[PDB]
Order: structure tokens, then sequence, then C-alpha cells
């Protein structure tokens, strides 16, 4: 029941890309980093907890073992897919050449096929990358360029498609999988063994598990069971064996093509690293049990194996593998040290150990003897092991002449001793076993140079620490072994490798040994503190070391600060100044005892050692007296610095002594502040020890005072002439002054405001004059890097000050001024790192990193209160590298260039994780650097950037880079993303990739993260294609469109199972593709809509109406969004579908999820203000100086929903941490409202998407939904609409920020679907309900036509004025509507007129005032008014609308243009007029006198008035005469026309021009004139009957009427000769004209 | 066949707000329908003071 198919997925899964083999090399990377979204995650969780994966990392032969499975392979390859044939091939090809099992070839050829992208991309630039990366480069200067003998990528892509290349790189994956197998059981096995504490929860159970189950290791007993795991060691050292045959001959079946010299090397290379990786694994399984014995028969085997291969030295002969020589010479010589264990052999010796085979014994005699005499220097710690246990046993047996006995006697060692005391003394002198022993723990140290990793370091330490314990007593304090002891606690390391971090206890052990143990305690430790001062190395170094390894130590937290308190002994040298202050005891003639006759004041409260003390001369002195050498060796410092030589004191500090001094200083700060913020230490311990320094000094100048001084003495001169060693005392004090930073930022930066390293106003800067082409090795590399760190620290203490007292001394203009000039000092270092001749590339790369990260954090803080604090230094470099001149913009562009291309041209190794965790974080930091700053150069405005030159064309190294490793995935990708959103507001991509480089970029993209499905991953890549698709990259998108369509649909099929985190980005992706790219999207979308559909369906009808209430309360924005992409997503195909007349259907299956949207989508009722007031409220009586608004982002980035999105939560955890109560206790606090607001916030802003989404949505759904039938549907979209509208328009409480476009498209919906809803004449008689309310929305705003307001009100008069429409088309008769439409229209109305009037009495005016008019004639054509025109009538006379109508109307005429408000004034009295009330209100008001002594009337008289005449002014005054006067004069005529009938007939008398011209023409509305003038004739006529003074005279030719009109009256095709209507003609105009024509013929007959 | 025509006829420019024209058109039919009820409400006044007297 233990199968493949976990560890190796389907044939047609593998070649398809559906799923990705979990290969060696993904595993072995996941293991080493520890990464716990990689390892925790489901694909290689299931991999990890497999037992099949279990069994062959238990026997890792099987992995490659060679054994007959024809049936397998045949079964796993037929019957699947075209293609199969190639691979089925490769494979048997495979395993016959290299005689593996069939299995084993099969998957490495599905690897290498999924790997196809990976090893095109990483393959060497082509002719046009290389013209690119030049042209980036640019002509004026050492770029290291690659040979132009590189052929043209399409030569280089039919070679890769050949057979050769594809069988070298199945070669190249067999050996890089046998490598990554071994490197990730090594890390399997030191993640169960010496994982660190605090580890994850998911991780730890992943860890149980795989104990539990692959080893029967349960922790949940007392003592697990570690059989299964000691099992390891003789398994992988027969593997050894085999990996030492392999390297020594090559596969016979295969044929010499294939063996080149690279092959060769790859294949050495690759047997090495297995052996070194089988040996790791091997010593971690013998290190598990530290204090038992090995069997004895193992160790037989394995010496027997060393004298075979001399220790793998046969191997390591060749000079190109000296990489993995010396680590795998210091692991080996390691494991045999640790087989032997001496310390327990010679306890028990004198107390099965391998003591009792004298087979064993010989077997390790021989190899030791054969190891020496052939001369090699990597044996010589496990000889003098040896040496020293054969001196032992030979003791043991000399005591018992008076089973290893058999040994002796065989070896002929029992009678002499000379035979063992030459390998000893051979081993021990020069102390070449010391220096080797030195150079074994450098490379097994913590430092960042080592080869393995630290934990493996500890332990291996630990048996050479052993080693020198036994070693101690029989050979006496010298040089040589201190410091090799120095070197192995030590490991090279400095200040900045100081932390806190908490490592699994074991550990710590070679560290804690030192006080455990009492060989070491006592021969060493205790020795070194005796000999201090006069030997300031051994005590310096330990301290400095022990103070960074009891961090976390709570117990031995004391020891460092006692011994520097409370010191027992002290030695110095003697001065013969201070030989009358003594006299000797006589005791004994040796011990040389004496005691002190005088008070000796070293340095002649001072320091001075009392009268009577005990001392010895030795050889120098030592006296026995407790004291505090803190003090001592502060004031030794002070001396030194001062330059103040004392005769009578002790001798001074030397620069070595000087820098050592400095050095530890600096740490045991770090160390004590560092457990001092620990929980629980004492807060007060740095200032302690900084006061213990400045102890028995000058009065007010402290240590920080002494440091300064040093600096300033040692700076006076440039830094060339000054020597190494002060060169490094000056970085001991930038060290120093690193570490205080963190206590007491205020002296540090008082000192800094005045530091000649620092450039100035005064002086240029020492630091900006040492530029240029000098080496920067380690004397001057560990001064730039320190001075580098302190700066950056010193950045972050400056972005971290929200505000006895830590900041003292100090104010902005100070921070501000150091921080530009550090900027400057920064930007420098940056510029001269080009020329700079460094040690080794990974000094460049440490330097690199800091100072951009530096940089970096300088354009973040950029991005405002407390802002000027450092905005300046932020300006310099964000004007530095966005416009600088052509030459500035090439030299501060070459870093980066060179960083990608040491980043991808660097091999990829197993070993070494130091190095590439820093060469991958100066990769982040640069990519990440170049991302900020193309977004600060696109938000601030300026268009022309080099930068953007530079990255298109270097774009040949960011598509390569995720190819070298995977990594640089999300940054590379979140850089180009903004390289081309930047473009965006067209540059070309492929011109720079290349067709092939573009194809196999666009393949690797494909499959987001598909081994493990990681969230972060997914969604950079997902929002890049979206950006991609939105900044018009039109080639790119349509190449890599052609299975990534199949890809985000089948994402798409299960979204419940799939986070909303990753749907939201993923269908943001989706509609960039459809509303951008929408006919090649259309097909496909066909092609998968049944599917689709139903999921959009489910996900819209989940309404989750109370999102809060619902267990997911706090993922209700994710939630929000997506519906809202959902509904942009299904709206764009339904308007494609409404132009494409196939809706009808699709549409009303579509309108039955819509639910969600109907409760809460238009309106955005869920804000709760009251919690941001509260917030406020908080934050603002708790900090004075700083408010709410001061964190708002400034959209500098792409501002992104989630945990922080209107305030800058991730400035705030850094800023509001320094005070306590910020975070609080059980997630209680300010922090938890600052998540929670912006979170409502968050959704709140995806509540605003939404509304424009739906916006969008309903339209073209209501629209297709003009059909008659189907009318509830419809009858529920406007009801909701208006639902909607009415609970939103009022108790809106929003911000005034992003509301402003709220009100206005509220309306606008509103007003749009009631007006087409009119024209279907569908709508309900009763809109009383909504009308109330409109109305008092318009009485809601404060200012009527308001300046800022006045397309609210416009947009809201024109609802109003439609909802008046379709109130009027009702039976109200066969709460009253008729009181309700009577007083809104009065108090609207009356109160807009008059104002209006107002304003323009001196455009938007004269149409809103039309628009008024419209309204008062809608009202008044309700059939509820006619009855109560006595109202209308009364309320009309309360306000005088009638007199100011008559005014305005001859608002200014000149005297014997065109008069549009005339216009409009009367038309507006004509619908006052339409019913004869308010008609006989204007006939008893003498409206006719007044507008015929107005001179609009004397523009009417003129005979140019015309219909459609040559001027604006001539044809509104037919219009205008038209309208208000002959249709009025019927209208006041109807009420008491026989009064009347003398004004009417005047006014007509007046003007007998127009009444000639119009018919003259007649023999288009002319028609309604003549129709008018017509009846009015015909009336007053009649009525002239009674009195002859009334109508003197008719003066109308209505004669020539009869004919006219009647000679139009039967021409269909001679009537629309001379029509021409101003409104639209559309089933004719002709059917309405030609009836007026018949009304008016009859009458006059 | 039908997407080969609808490419054929495809306007090169921004496809996601086609329905803003649509909204400006349905303006522009507000103020159409205001015209015509307005015209007709009083034509139809005048129509009955007409056959009032007639």
């Amino acid at each position: 029941t233990l199968t493949d198919r976990t560890y190796l997925p389907p044939l047609e899964d593998c070649l398809t890309g559906r799923t990705v083999i979990l290969s060696w090399r993904l595993v072995a990377s996941a293991l080493e980093d520890a990464d716990l979204a990689r390892l925790t995650s489901p694909a290689l969780s299931t991999f990890l907890r497999d037992g099949f994966v279990h069994e062959l990392l238990k026997h890792p032969a099987r992995v490659f073992e060679p054994k007959d499975l024809k049936q397998e392979f045949e079964t796993k390859t037929s019957s699947i897919a075209p293609g199969v044939d190639t691979i089925k091939k490769d494979a048997l090809w495979l395993a016959d050449a290299v005689a593996i099992n069939q299995v084993a070839a099969l998957r490495i050829v599905l690897i290498e096929y999924q790997t196809r992208a990976h090893s095109h991309l990483v393959l060497p630039l082509s002719t046009q990358d290389v013209a690119n990366i030049q042209e980036a480069a640019g002509v004026g200067d050492l770029s290291l360029l690659n040979p132009a003998s590189a052929v043209d990528a399409e030569t280089m892509w039919c070679d890769f498609e050949t057979e050769a290349r594809r069988r070298e790189r199945i070669l190249a994956t067999y050996l890089s999988e046998r490598r990554s197998f071994t490197a990730a059981v090594d890390a399997l096995v030191t993640f169960l063994l010496h994982s660190a504490p605090g580890q994850h929860k998911d991780l730890d159970s992943l860890r149980r598990a795989l104990l539990k189950d692959a080893f029967a290791f349960d922790e949940d007993l007392d003592v697990p069971d570690r059989s299964k795991l000691l099992t390891m060691a003789p398994t992988y050292m027969n593997l050894v064996e085999d990996c030492i045959a392999r390297a020594q001959a090559l596969p016979a079946k295969l044929g010499e093509s294939f063996k080149t010299e690279a092959f060769e090397l790859d294949w050495l290379r690759t047997a090495i690293t297995e052996a070194v990786h089988s040996l790791s694994i091997a010593f971690q399984a013998l290190d598990l049990d530290t204090p038992y014995f090995a069997p004895h028969e193992l160790l037989s085997e394995w010496f027997e194996l060393m004298n075979s291969s001399l220790f793998l030295e046969s191997i390591l002969g060749f000079e190109v593998v000296a990489d993995l020589a010396m680590p795998a010479r210091s692991l080996v010589s390691a494991i045999c040290l640790k087989m032997l264990n001496i310390d327990r052999t010679i306890q028990f010796l004198h107390d099965e150990p391998y003591l009792l085979s004298s087979q064993t014994l010989n077997k390790i005699h021989t190899a030791v003897t054969n190891a020496v005499n052939s001369g090699v220097a990597a044996s010589l710690p496990v000889a003098f092991a040896w040496s020293l246990i054969v001196h032992q046993m030979h003791l043991g047996y000399q005591e018992r002449a008076e089973p290893y006995d058999d040994f002796l006697r065989e070896q002929r060692l029992d009678n002499d001793i000379a035979p063992v005391e030459q390998i000893a003394m051979l081993a021990t002198s020069r102390g070449q076993v010391y220096q080797v022993m030195s150079e074994m723990a450098l490379c097994l140290g913590t430092t960042h140079e080592a080869a393995f990793r630290p934990a493996v370091g500890a332990r291996a330490r630990l048996v050479f620490q052993d080693l020198l314990k036994r070693s101690a007593y029989l050979i006496p304090y010298q040089d040589e072994p201190v410091f090799s002891l120095l070197a192995i606690l030590a490991t090279g390391r400095q200040y900045w490798d100081v932390t806190d971090a908490l490592s699994a206890s074991s550990l710590n052990q070679v560290y804690t040994d030192m006080l455990d143990d009492e060989t070491l305690f006592t021969q060493f430790t205790m020795q070194a503190i005796n000999r201090f001062p006069y030997e300031f190395n051994p005590f310096s170094v330990l301290c400095r070391v022990l103070a960074a390894a009891l961090i976390t130590n709570k117990d031995k937290a004391d020891v460092v600060t006692g011994w520097l308190w409370r010191t027992p002994t002290l030695t110095v040298d003697w001065n013969p100044a201070w030989d009358r202050s003594y006299e000797l005891c006589f005791e004994d003639e040796n011990t040389n005892s004496f005691r002190l006759t005088r008070d000796v004041d070293l340095f002649g409260e001072r320091f001075i050692i009392p009268e009577g003390t005990l001392g010895r001369f030795v050889t120098t002195a030592r006296l026995e007296f407790e004291h505090s050498a803190l003090a001592l060796l502060g004031k030794r410092l002070e001396v030194k610095a001062a330059e103040e030589i004392c005769d009578s004191g002790m001798a001074p500090l030397d620069v070595d002594e000087q820098a050592e001094a400095v050095a530890m200083l600096a740490t045991v700060l770090r160390a004590e502040s560092l457990k001092s913020t620990a929980k629980g230490g004492d807060p007060e311990a740095p200032l302690k020890f900084l006061k213990e320094a400045s102890r028995l000094l000058p009065h007010n100048k402290d240590i920080l005072t002494v440091i300064s001084d040093t600096i300033d003495g040692l700076v006076e001169k440039e830094l060339l002439e000054l020597d190494g060693p002060q060169i490094a005392v000056l970085a001991s004090c930038l060290q120093f002054l690193h570490a205080a930073l963190a206590v007491c930022p205020g002296r540090v930066w008082a000192y800094m405001s005045r530091c000649a390293l620092i450039a100035g106003d005064a002086r240029p800067g020492r630091l900006s004059r040492i530029t240029g082409s000098l080496d920067m090795y380690a004397e001057r590399f560990d001064l730039l890097s320190s001075a580098v760190k302190l700066f950056a620290a010193l950045i972050d203490s400056a972005a971290c000050s929200a505000v006895e007292n830590p900041w003292l001394g100090t104010s902005e203009k100070i921070l501000s001024r150091v921080a530009l000039a550090i900027a400057q000092a920064a930007l420098d270092v940056y510029e001269s790192t080009t020329t700079w001749r460094f040690r080794s590339e990974l000094d460049r790369s440490i330097l690199v990193r800091d100072v951009v990260g530096l940089m970096h954090k300088l354009v973040v803080h950029a991005h405002s209160h407390l802002t000027s604090t450092l905005s300046p230094a932020a300006a310099h470099i964000i004007s530095s590298f966005l416009t600088p001149p052509p030459s500035a913009s090439s030299l501060r562009f070459q870093p980066l260039l060179g960083t990608l291309l040491v980043a991808l041209i660097t091999p990829r190794a197993t070993l070494y994780p130091g190095q590439s965790r820093i060469l991958a974080e100066r990769v982040t930091s640069v990519l990440a650097f170049c991302t900020s700053l193309l977004r600060a150069a696109d938000f601030l405005g300026q268009t022309h950037i080099p930068l953007q030159t530079h990255l298109f064309q270097s774009a040949c190294l960011l598509a390569r880079l995720p190819a070298a490793n995977a990594v640089y995935r999300a940054p590379v990708l979140e850089l180009l993303r903004a390289l081309v959103e930047v473009a965006g507001r067209p540059p070309s991509l492929l011109g720079y990739l290349g067709s092939h480089a573009a194809r196999s970029f666009i393949s690797l993209v494909e499959g987001i993260d598909k081994p493990f499905g990681r969230v972060e991953h997914a969604v950079v890549t997902w929002r890049f294609f979206a950006a991609v698709i939105r900044n018009r990259q039109q080639w790119m998108a349509g190449c890599l469109l052609t299975s990534v369509l199949a890809a985000a649909m089948e994402r798409l099929r299960e979204v419940k199972s799939l986070d909303v985190q990753e749907a939201v980005a993923v269908m943001d992706f989706v509609v960039s593709a459809q509303n951008y790219w929408p006919w090649t999207i259309f097909a496909v979308r066909k092609e998968k809509e049944v599917v689709d559909a139903l999921r959009g369906y489910v996900r819209g009808l989940k309404a989750p109406g109370m999102v809060m209430k619902t267990d997911g309360a706090a993922a209700a924005a994710f939630q929000a969004r997506i519906a809202a992409y959902v509904a942009e997503t299904f709206a764009m195909q339904l308007y494609h579908m409404r132009q494409m007349r196939q809706a009808e259907k699709f549409a009303g299956e579509l309108v039955a999820d819509l639910d969600y949207f109907l409760r809460e989508g238009v309106m955005v009722w869920g804000y709760n203000a009251s919690l941001h007031g509260n917030f406020a409220r908080n934050f603002a009586k708790r900090f004075p100086g700083v408010e709410v608004d001061d964190f708002k982002r400034t959209m500098w980035l792409p501002r992104e929903l989630g945990k922080g999105y209107y305030y800058a939560l991730e400035v705030a955890e850094q800023m509001l941490g320094f005070d306590a109560g910020w975070g609080g206790v059980k997630q209680s606090g300010f922090r938890k409202e600052m998540e929670t607001a912006n979170l409502n916030l968050s959704l709140v802003e995806a509540q605003v998407s939404l509304f424009h989404a739906w916006e969008y949505l309903l339209l073209e759904l209501t629209l297709s939904l003009l059909p008659k039938k189907e009318n509830a549907a419809f009858a529920r979209q406007v009801l909701q609409v208006v639902e909607q509208c009415l609970e939103a328009n009022q108790r809106s409480q929003p911000p005034e920020n992003i509301f402003v476009v709220l009100g206005h498209a509220r309306a606008g919906l509103a007003l749009t679907l009631l007006q087409r809803l009119a024209d279907a004449n569908q709508l309900p008689r009763d809109v009383t309900h909504l009308l109330a309310l409109v109305s008092s929305a318009i009485h809601a705003v404060e200012n009527p036509f308001g300046a800022n307001d006045l397309p609210y009100f416009r947009t809201l008069l024109k609802i109003l004025f439609v909802v008046l429409r379709a109130a009027k088309q009702g039976t109200a008769k066969p709460v009253a509507i008729t009181q309700q439409v009577l007083t809104i229209l009065d108090r609207v109305v009356a109160r807009c007129f008059r104002a209006l009037a107002a304003l323009v009495h001196e455009t938007t005016a004269p149409e809103d005032l039309a628009l008024i008019t419209a309204i008062l004639q809608a009202c008044l054509s309700v059939p509820g008014i006619e009855q109560c025109q006595v109202q209308v009538l009364n309320i009309m006379a309360a306000h005088d609308v009638f007199q100011v109508a008559v005014a305005l109307f001859s608002w200014a005429d000149r005297l014997l243009g065109d008069p549009v408000y005339g216009e409009l004034a009367l038309l507006f009295l004509l619908e006052l007029s339409a019913l004869p009330a308010l008609a006989e209100h204007l006939a008893c008001d003498g409206l006719l006198g007044h507008l015929a002594a107005a001179r609009l009337a004397g523009y009417m008289r003129r005979t140019n008035v015309g219909p459609f005449a040559e001027n604006a002014g001539a044809a509104r005054c037919y219009a205008i005469w038209a309208k208000c006067l002959l249709p009025l004069l019927l209208n006041i005529l109807a009420a008491l026309g026989s009064t009347v009938a003398p004004e009417v007939a005047w006014v007509l008398n007046q003007f007998p021009n127009l009444l000639q011209s119009s018919v003259e023409r007649i023999e288009l509305l002319e028609i309604s004139e003549i129709h008018s003038l017509a009846l009015l004739t015909r009336v007053l006529a009649a009525c002239r009957a009674q009195n002859a003074r009334d109508v003197p005279e008719v003066t109308w030719d209505g004669a020539k009427v009869l004919e006219c009109v009647e000679y139009w009256l039967r021409g269909r095709k001679v009537l629309r000769e001379r029509l021409v209507p101003l409104g639209p003609r559309e089933n004719r105009l002709e059917e309405k004209a030609v009836g007026l024509l018949v009304g008016v013929r009859e009458v006059l007959e | 066949v039908d997407v080969d025509t609808y490419l054929s006829n495809l306007q090169t420019k921004t496809t996601l707000s086609m329905i803003a024209d649509g909204l400006e058109r349905s303006a522009r039919d507000f103020d159409a329908f205001l015209e015509e009820n307005v015209t007709l409400e009083w034509e139809a006044q005048r129509k009955r003071i007409y056959q009032h007297f007639g």
C-alpha cells in the first residue's frame, strides 16, 4: 500500500502541465529554506506524509538503483496527447545509458520537459538581448559582459529543440536530482532534529507527524524510539562508498559524445555533493546520541573505507572541486572524531565500546597511520585524537604489567612510545592541526561564509571542542590552541552577527559547555580571565562572543556582567616605576609571590590598587584583587584617545587591542540592550553598562564621548592615509555608535550632526572623498559596511520616532540635515560601488544590499505631519534617480544591471545558504527599489524617466531571473507590473525580450505557483496580468492568450472551494481581459458559458444581507468586491447580447439572481460612522501632537484592499509601537480598532465600486426588457430602483470626499430608468408615495441652484418633472394626491422662479428656467387640479409671480439681438393662463398693455420677422410673438371674451405687418399661427355685432386663407415640400399638420 | 459566422463604456419626451378651447 501515485503524478497530468511533479529540487529548496507556506502546502505536505516517500528516503539507493521494472514502465506510458513517443524514447535511453530503473528515468525526463522553459530562459542571452543590455549599460564607464560569439536567438532555439541538447538537459536534470534528493534528506533531518522553538503550529504538526510515521519517533512518549533514526548513518555511509566509486568511473553504456569535459566535471561534482549531504545526514544521526558509543563493526567498515579512500582525498585532488573539498574534508574529519568521542573513550578505559575489539583498533590505527604518512592536512585532527587515545591506552596497560592488549602487541607499541609521540608532535608542530581546525570551524560556523548550515556547524564544532578539552592539560597554555578555540567559538563573526534569535537549545551547547563542564572552564575560560588585560585577545573575544550567545539564556545572562563588574584576578606587565611599591614574601622560591607596599596609581576618583595586595611574578605580574575591569578598560580607552601618556601607569592600548576593546564594548552593549527590551529583562541594563564604563572618568564625559573624540581625532586626517588598524578602530567605533543608538539616540544624533565623516556645508566630507578606484579589502570594507549599516539604523530610528529622556539635545533641523547628508553619502557609496575592487562578490553583495535598503526606506517614507523630519533626504534620492542627466542616469543604473547579471549568472548551489540568502536579498531589494521609484515617478507626475527605458531594455534579464530561482518570481512581476503601469499613461516588450524569450517567459509564468498553490504568488501574477491588459500592452497580451484562458476558467469552476483573496484577483483579471479585449474572450466565454454562468449564479445569489452577523464578518470586503466584479462581468456581456439581439431569454434567466444587489446594492447603508468617530476621539485625546488624518495614504502605491487600506497600518505598527498599551493585552487596544475601522472603510470603498458596477448592470438589462411580455419583472425593477433611491438619497451621512459622484449618479439612474418605462407606458397611476418624498428631498438642499450643488439641483428638478408627468397619466378619481401635488408644486415653482429672476437680473440659468416652466405646465395638466383652480390662483397671487414675470421679460432693450428671457417669461405666463382663472387674472392685470409698451413688441413690429429668418433675432421674434400672444389671446378670451375683445383687437391691429406677411407666404409652425389667427378673427367678428366702439375694424384679410389652405389640401407630394420641423419628425408629421389644416378650414367657410 | 461579422464591425475604442453613450442617448430621449408631452398637452388644451366655442 506504498505506491508512487503521490510521488509522481500520472503521465497525462505531467505532460499537459495540469499537475507539476514535486521534483527533489523544489523539495530540497523548501526544506533548506524551511518555508512555511511551501512545506505546509497541500501538495508538498501530502508528498512528505507519503509512506512511499518515507521508504525511499530511508533507503536512498532505491531512488536510482537499477531494477527490472518493464511492466510498470509500459503500463504508465501506454494509453495516455501526442508527444509520448519522444518521452518514452528518452526515458528508455536514459535507463539504459545510466543503468537505473525505468520509472526514475521517466520522471527525470518529465521534469526536463516541464522545465524546458526554465532551461531555455537560463541559457546565455542572444544577440538582440546582448545589444539591449549594452544600450541599457551605456558608453560611459567595467561591465564584464559575455562574449559576442553568441548566435541569434532563432539558431539557439533551433539547436535547443534538437535531440543532443535535450539529452544533455536530461542528464543535467538527473544529476541535479541526485544532488537535490541528498540535500533534501539532509534538510529534513536537521528540520526534524534541531528546528528552532516557536515554530508555526501547522509546521510543528507536520514535523511531529513525519517523526512518528517515518521513524516511530512519537514525542508523546517520555523516551521516544530512535532506532529508525539511527539506522540512517550506515545506509548513507554505504551510499558514500558507492558515490566515491562512481566519481572514479563514468557510465559505461553512455556514448563518448555525451562524455564531454563539462559533463565529466558535472558528474564528479554531483558525486562529491551527494557524498557531502549523505555525510551530513550521517553526522546528524550520530550526533543525536551524544553520550553513548557506536557499534564497533560500523567503525571497522567506516575506517576501512577511509583507509581505501584516504578520507575522501582520492576524489578531492582536482582544483575545481576545492569549494566542495574544504566542506567535505571538514565533515569527514569531524564525523571520524565524533565516532571516536575521545571524552568517553579515555573516561572508560580508566573507569560495547570499540576498545574491546582489537580488529576495529587495528583498522583505525592503519587508517590513521596511512593518512599521516601520506601527508594531507585534513587528517591531522583525527590523528591527534587517536594519538592521545593510544597514549592513555599505553599508560593503562603499563600499569597492568606489574582485548586492546592484543592490538597494542600486534602493533608493537607495548614498550615504546615514540611511534605515537611522533604523530602527536607532527600534528601539533607549527600549529598545523590547530590551523586546520580553525579552518574547519570557519566553514562549520555561524558566519555567512560557512559551507554548512549553522546547526550542523555547531555540532561539528562540538567534536573539536571535546578534542581541545581533553588535550588542554597535557599541553601548556599556548597561542596556537587558544586561538584555535577562539576561532571555533567566534567563527570569524562581527558585531552585525549579533541577534536575539531563539535557536534549538541543543545548538547553544558549544557555547554553554564553556561554563558547564569543569575542564574547559578551568583551563581556558578562567585562564583568559586571569591573563587579561596582559593578553587582551583571549578575554576580549570570549566576552564578545558569550554576550551574544547568552542573549536568550536566562541562567547565564549574568556571567559576562559579573566578570566585567567583578573580576577576581588581574594581570599586567611590570613597569620599572613600581619597583619601590612591593616586597617579596619569602615563602617559596619558585612561587615568587610578593605583596604591594604602596598605592599603585595606574595612569599616573582614579584607578588605584590599594596597598598590601598580593601578587606573583610568573615570568609580567598577576594580582588577585576584586575589581571592575569594565571601568578599567573605559579609562584605558579614554587615555589612548586623549593621547595622554602616563610614565607611572600601565602600558597603553595598542591599535589592535584598541579596536578589539571598542568592538567588545559595542557587542556587549548591543546584547545588554537586546535582552533588556526582552520580556522581563531589566530595562536599564544598557544604561548601567554605559555608566559603569563611564565610571572613574572625567565627571561629565562618558564612554560615548570617548568614542566620539576617538572618531574625531582619527578622522582629522583623510581616510586613505589612515592605516588598517585605525580603519578597524573606526569601524568598531561605528559599531558602538550603532549599539548606543537604541538606548540613547539623542547623543548619537547630536554627535552625527557635526561628524566629519558625513558631508556638511562646512567641509565636503571625508567619507565622500575616499571614493575612487581603491580596493575594498577587509580592512576598509569592514569600515564601509559598518558605516552603511549605521546609516540605515539611523534612518530607521528617525522614521520610528513618533515624538531621563531618549531624545535629548536634538531637534527637527538636526534630524533633517543629518538625514540629507546621510543620503548624500549613501548615494556616493552606491555610485562608487561600480569601479571598486572588492575582496569578493559577496562583500559587494552585502554592501549593495545595505545601501539599497537604506535608500528604499527613504523612498518608502517619502511616500504628513512628521514627514518633513526626513523629507529632504528622500527628495534628494528620488530626484537623483528619476530625473538625472544622461551620464548620471547610466552610472546610477549600472549597479542594478550588474546585480541582475550576477543574479542569473551565478550557479545554483545546495551549500553555503548564507551567500545565496544575501544574494537573493540584494536582488529583491533592487527589484523593490526600482518598483518604488517607478511608483513615485508615476505619482508625482514626471513623465520622461530614464529608468523606464533602462528597465525595458534590461527586461532580457528580468524575464530570465525567475528561471534562475523561484524566489525572484514575485518581486520581478511586481516590478514589471509597475514598469508597464507607469508607461501605460506605447513601448514595445518583445522587441526587447524576443519571440523565443517572451514565449518561454510566458510558459514559465503560466500555471501560477502550481506546485505549492500559494496565495500571495497567485495574487501577484494575476494582478500582473490584469495591469498588463490595463496598460495597453496589446501585443504580449494577444500572444499570451493563446491555455491561460482555460486555466482561469478552471480556477473559477470551484470558487467556493478556493479562497476569496485568490478569487478577487483572478476575476479582476477576467474583467480586464473582457473589457479591453472583448471579441477574443466572448468566443471562449460561449465555450465555457454553461459552467461559468452556473458558478456566477451561485456566488451572486449567496446574498448575505448581514455580512457582519455571519461568520465571515471581517471577510465582507472581499465578498462585496467579488460581487461587484461579477456584476461588471455579466453586465457588458448582456449589453453585447442586446447588440446581438439574442438577449430576450438570457436576460429573463439572469434576472433571477439579483436579490443581493436589490437588498443593499445601490444603497451604501452600511458605513457605521460612529465607530470611525470614536476612533478619532480616542486617537485625538490620547495624542495632541498627531491627528487621525495624518495617516491617510497618498495613493503612492496602487491602493490595495486588505488588512490595511485607508490607514497605513504598515507604518503605524512601527511608529505608534514606541508607546505602551497600543498593542494591549489579549488583542485588545487601538491596533485592533484601526484594523476594524480600515476594514469597514475597505468594504465601504468596495460598496461604492458596486454602486458603479450596478449602475452599469441594471441599464442594459432594463433595455433588454422592453418587449411587452414579462411585465412583472420590469415592474419589480422600477420599484426596486425607486426604493433604493428613496432610502439612499436621505440620511446618507457619508464622508464628503468621494460622495460627490454618488449624489449625481443616483439621480441620473433614477431619471433614466423612469423615463425608459415612461416610454414603455406601463407605469402605475399611484406614484404619490415617492412624489412626497422627492419633494422632501428637493426641500432638503440648503441653497437652490448653488454653485457647488447646481448639477444636483438640476437633476433633482428633472426627476420631479418626469415623476409629475407619470403622475398625471392616471385616473385617481373616476391622504389624497391632489393636495400633495398642489402644495409641492406651489412651493417649488414660486421659490425657484423668484430666486432665479433675482440672480439673473444682472447659460445654466435660462435652461433651468425653461425646465421650471415645463414643470409648471406638467403639474397644471394633472386631472385633479381643474377643480381647485381657485387655490392655484390664490397661491399664485400670494407670491407676485405675475409682476416679476412681466418685469423681466423686458430685461434689456435698445430703442429705435434676440429675446430669449422674454420668450421664456411669456411661455411661463401662457402656461399659467392655460386654464381660464389665471387667464382672467392676467387679463385683469393689463398684461397686454405691459407687453405692448415694452420694446420686444417694437422688435416684433419690424418687417424682418420671419419663421426661418436670416437672423436669430427675427426667428426668435417670430416664435415668441406667435407663442406668447396668439394662444394667450384665445386663453384670455375664453373668460369674459366680450369684455376683453377690445384689447385683443387693439393688440392685433397694432401690428399688421405680421398679419399680412404670414397670409402672404401661406399663399412649419405657421400652420398653428394662421389657425389661431383665423379662430380669433372669426370669433371677434361675431362679438363685434353688439358694440361698434369695440373692435372698430377687424383688419384681417382672411379671404385668401380659404383658397391657400385648399391648394395644399389634396397634394400628398406637394405637402412635403416646405415642411421642416424643429423637433424630430419621428409615423409622419404630415399626420398632424394636415389635421390642423382640416381643423382650420371648416370654421371660416 | 456571427463572430467574424462583429469583428468586421469592431470599433477600435474602449468597449467597456459603450453604454455611457446609451445613457446620454437616454438623456436626449428624456428631452424628447419633455418636448412631446408639453407640446401635445397644451395643443390638446387649445383643441378643447377650439371645440368649446365651435
